[PDB]
RNA sequence: GGAGCCUCGGUUGGCCUCGGAUAGCCGGUCCCCCGCGGGGUCCGGUGCGGAGUGCCCUUCGUCCUGGGAAACGGGGCGCGGC
RNA sequence: CCCCGGAGCCCCGCGGACGCUACGCCGCGACGAGUAGGAGGGCCGCUGCGGUGAGCCUUGAAGCCUAGGGCGCGGGCCCGGG
RNA sequence: CCGCGGCGGUGCGCCGCGACCGGCUCCGGGACGGCUGGGAAGGCCCGGCGGGGAAGGUGGCUCGGCCGAGUGUUACAGCCCCCCCGGCAGCAGCACUCGCCGAAUCCCGGGGCCGAGGGAGCGAGACCCGUCGCCGCGCUCUCCCCCCUCCCGGCGCGCCGG
């Protein structure tokens, strides 16, 4: 009946400076800011949940507009505790300062 | 042939040293050992403060 | 869901780069009280660091040139504008996320505000050392309503004083309002304590 | 038939050797001095004038298609998931406490049962208390709380497994094609069975659980993340 | 010298080296040594045929 | 009150003293001065701050009946005045 | 101590690919910046000739156009509709 | 047609799991060697031998209630420290993490990630298939016994017989 989802903000791609690559996301877990703190949530399932014009459909659901793309944290990303992502397709962009859902369900806990 | 890594792959390890099986036999063995008599130490030296 | 920030106490740059990165992964700020900002080096080379920056303007239109605002809540925005990417669309979308005041007025002077003490004046700076208030500073480089943001802070200082007084008066019943019923809140207190609060 | 020898060490490692192995199998003693055309394979039948009739069980195929692909290459150790070993993870002991974090039963709060032959898990949170019956879930999808009832002596039905708690409807052909066929059918119905397994099973545990304070509010609860609490840093 | 870095490696060096990273030149084509059948074949004219007594 | 394109972000709240930093916070004044408060002295508590943002508030299944502790609290986008 | 028109086959010397356009097919290693310049291969492309496709074509050739479908690293190509 | 029997290729679209191997990156445990055959330490205390700061002391002065606090001097030991002789098991590169270098003197277990890329069956009365090397084992064709007890059988949950 609430919410069953820690926060996390999309940094932005793994990037050098001058190089952008795309096919890996940073995530600002909220709470979390240590190299150390992130041990939970390596290989958790993570969500970039975002609305359309048109309709699709839903698992378990009657046709949405809403849609994700899923996406899956692998490592934690220097010191204070930013996290590596990876999603089943690149984050648009479009994504960069909003919110993205870090699950809890692929537990080891 | 892929080349298994034989110092994970026991079994390649094996194939192309057998005497690791006896070395890896000991050192299971020996440490296992040594391990039980630090515990007889330390309930020796527990019985000694007891005392 | 929006930080607010006494930037009373701070400095001038060092809230600027930590209120930038807050801004640009999409957290809503409010900077308040900015005259109240104080920037570290003696006044005098403060001031002579800003009047360079009058001079700066563009030869044949100045009208076109470095437009050098004055208010400190303009200034402030300023500075954060310097640490942002804002000649991009997500640079000037972080931007449109940051408020800035000079003084601190109506939506947040009933609202509890927020101190980076990693900006702050009494931690970063050795004690002996010399800054100025970025108030001062933009009063004497043109800065038109020092006193009109002096005297409604005046008001609101008093207006405060009263709600503190209130706020206190409630404390202050609601300790005796424990002691009056401590036997019938006795097996709940205690469990708020075997858990660790209360104590 | 006798059982392994050498216990295991380690695996992959048996304690003993070659040569005591020798002694204790004792290969010493144990010395084995040990120094179609007509006839047809495999048809044959009855039958009236003639004679009888020669039949060839298995016979060569009527049809052999254009081209095929050709074998794989064998491939070790490469077993269906029925011969597959189950893990679990320690924290989920029996009578212990879950989250359900996934299905329908979200945030939930349930017991677990035990392990069923899958790997799945069986679970209940007592269908009184919570709206969850005996039900299926996966380790992986479910937080594995340290709060335990203490469920020792209760027998679950042996006839409850993997292969009772499995989906069932739906066959091939029927009519298909037009505005009909299996879009209705419309209802899992619950069953008897189901309803009496559940019965059993929930009067054993139910007691206990009520044994523990407020444990049956807790389990009536549903978990969820509110402002300020990070899973990393609160525990389960 | 400010080409390379070196010294004299341990025994357990030599081990892993050679286990991890230990590829023939047979027939001039860079080859695992999956087996000692292959050290053998080439050094087996030495006195040497196996991982073992390549390492000593 | 009913449908119906479109644009999206969100997925408990925090309703506030002033300020200090080689200091502060709270009490209570027996006592004194000022306009229930404000200022003072004196005394008693806290001070790696529990009258703590390391914080507080809020609860997150629905109902049924039939006991206890708690009990006049809540509501009707309840209605008029200050 | 015997014969494969039958040992039943992990090797079979009695006969041999699903494979064998031998300008084919297959396996192991290594390597891959490039102006001027050189060489190779182009089932890349244009126009005409000898051959050849019992090719295609008024039941619609060439050309032209195409937010249609594809192939090729690429030169380019093939289909759908007009 | 029902068998989803055996084999072969497949999934309309979106998904998830599982175990196996490869390559990584981490985590947790343990067991060893060497040294100034580590240095310091701890613990028990005993006998001596001096030296130093500076003391349950004394003393000038000061500050508080003979006592407590703050300076100052000569300095023994009734606060300690340091050297020297002689001797105990508790040490152990010590979870009292004070300072190393390592591992044929080294092993076990666990987590995250990415990847699977190949295909030694195209016979007419007899497999549509294994498997090579390595590990051992495990088993048996050898007898013994002991235990637990899952199925089944028997007797009184207990005991006896796969
Ligand atoms: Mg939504
Ligand atoms: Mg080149
Ligand atoms: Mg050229």
């Amino acid at each position: 009946s609430g919410r069953l989802w820690c926060k996390a903000i999309f940094a932005g791609y793994k990037r050098g400076l001058r190089n952008q690559r795309e096919h890996t996301a940073l995530l600002k877990i909220e709470g979390v800011y240590a190299r150390d703190e992130t041990e939970f949530y390596l290989g958790k399932r993570c969500a970039y949940v975002y609305k359309a014009k048109n309709n699709t459909v839903t698992p378990g659901g009657k046709p949405n507009k809403t849609r994700v793309i899923w996406g899956k944290v692998t490592r934690a990303h220097g010191n204070s505790g930013m996290v590596r992502a990876k999603f089943r397709s690149n984050l648009p962009a479009k994504a960069i300062g909003h919110r993205i859902r870090v699950m809890l369900y692929p537990s080891r806990i | 042939v892929l080349k298994k890594n034989p110092l994970k792959n026991l079994r390649i390890m094996l194939k192309l040293n057998p005497y690791a099986k006896t070395m890896r036999r000991n050192t299971i063995l020996r440490q296992a050992r040594n391990h039980k008599l630090r515990v007889e130490r330390a309930a020796a030296a527990l019985a000694a403060k007891k005392s | 869901q929006v930080l607010v920030l006494d930037g009373r106490g701070h400095l001038l740059g060092r809230l600027a780069a930590i209120v930038a990165k807050q801004v640009l992964l999409g957290r809503k700020v409010v900077v308040v009280r900015c005259e109240g900002i104080n920037i570290s080096g003696n006044f005098y080379r403060n001031k002579l660091k800003y009047l360079a920056f009058l001079r700066k303007r563009m030869n044949t239109n100045p009208s076109r040139g470095p437009y050098h605002f004055r208010a400190p809540s303009r200034i402030f925005w300023r500075t954060v504008r310097g640490m942002l990417p804002h000649k991009t669309k997500r640079g000037q979308a972080a931007l449109d996320r940051l408020k800035v005041f000079d003084g601190i007025p109506p939506p947040y002077d009933k609202k509890k505000r927020m101190v980076v003490p990693a900006a702050l004046k009494v931690v970063r700076l050795k004690p002996t050392r010399k800054f100025a208030y970025l108030g001062r500073l933009a009063h004497e480089v043109g800065w038109k309503y020092q006193a009109v943001t002096a005297t409604l802070e005046e008001k609101r200082k008093e207006k405060a004083k009263i709600h503190y007084r209130k706020k206190k008066q409630l404390m202050r019943l609601r300790k005796q309002a424990e002691k009056n019923v401590e036997k019938k809140i006795d097996r709940f207190t205690e469990v708020l304590k075997t858990h660790g609060f209360l104590v | 038939p006798h059982c392994s020898r050498n216990p295991v060490l380690v695996r992959g490692i048996g304690r003993y050797s070659r040569s005591a192995m020798y002694s204790r199998k004792a290969l010493y003693k144990r010395k084995y001095a040990a120094p179609v055309l007509a006839t047809v394979t495999k048809p044959v039948g009855g039958d009236k004038n003639g004679g009888t009739r020669v039949v060839k069980l298995r016979k060569m195929p009527r049809y052999y298609p254009t081209e095929d692909v050709p074998r794989k290459l064998l491939s070790h150790g490469r077993k269906p998931f029925s011969q597959h070993v189950r893990k679990l993870r320690a924290s989920i002991t029996p009578g212990t406490i879950l989250i359900i974090l996934t299905g329908r039963h979200r945030g939930k709060r349930v017991v677990f049962l035990k392990q069923l032959s899958s790997g799945l898990l069986l679970v209940t949170g007592p269908l009184s208390l919570n709206r969850v019956p005996l039900r299926r879930t996966h380790q992986k999808f479910v937080i594995a709380t340290s709060t335990k009832i203490d469920i020792s002596g209760v027998k679950i039905p042996k006839h409850l497994t993997d292969a009772y708690f499995k989906k069932k409807q739906l066959r091939k052909p029927r009519h298909q094609e037009g505005e009909i066929f299996d879009t209705e059918k419309e209802k899992y119905e619950i069953t008897e069975q189901r309803k009496v397994d559940q019965k059993a099973v929930d009067s054993q545990i139910l007691p206990k659980i009520k044994a523990v304070p407020q444990l049956q509010g807790y389990l009536r609860s549903v978990f969820a993340l509110t402002n300020g609490v990070y899973p990393h840093k609160l525990v389960f | 010298e400010p080409y390379i870095a070196w010294g004299y490696p341990n025994l357990k060096s030599v081990n892993e080296l050679i286990y991890k990273r230990g590829y023939g030149k047979i027939n001039k084509k860079r080859i695992a040594l999956t087996d000692n059948a292959l050290i053998a074949r080439s050094l087996g004219k030495y006195g040497i045929i196996c991982m073992e007594d390549l390492i000593h």
